[PDB]
């Protein structure tokens, strides 16, 4: 049924791309000393960025931050 | 003179023009969508 959608008809594509890029910024930001206070506030006491007998028991390069703290710093990078 | 009319009729069987426009215009279409409805139903059967 998309098949027969693809060939015979077009895509509805809400996204429309811009003639051409504009940049807006190139920024920095800085990952905290420790996944410790965020995990407390999220909820999230996953232990691969807090312990350390755990990043190492999944062949990680450490104490990795919390990904979802990255997305939001970023996020929050943004909306200013 | 004499005119001999080997025509079959064909000057009884009124408003021709169309009358035969339609008649071949009807044979493009059951013979297109035979093609049309034929071919994607085999491409039907070759994403199933």
């Amino acid at each position: 049924v998309v098949d027969f959608l693809k060939r015979n008809g077009s895509t509805l594509e809400q996204k429309v791309n811009l003639e051409n890029p504009i940049p807006i910024a190139v920024l920095d930001s800085y990952t905290p000393s420790t996944n410790e206070p965020y995990a407390r506030v999220s909820g999230d006491l996953n232990p691969i960025h807090v312990s350390r007998h755990f990043a190492s028991y999944a062949n990680l390069p450490g104490t990795i931050t919390h990904g979802m703290f990255s997305s939001a710093s970023v996020r929050a990078l943004i909306e200013n | 003179p004499v005119m001999a009319d080997l025509n079959g009729g064909l000057q009884f069987v009124p408003e021709l023009k169309e009358f035969t426009a339609k008649l071949r215009k009807e044979l493009v279409e059951t013979s297109e969508v035979r093609k049309a409805v034929s071919i994607e139903t085999a491409l039907e059967h070759k994403v199933v």
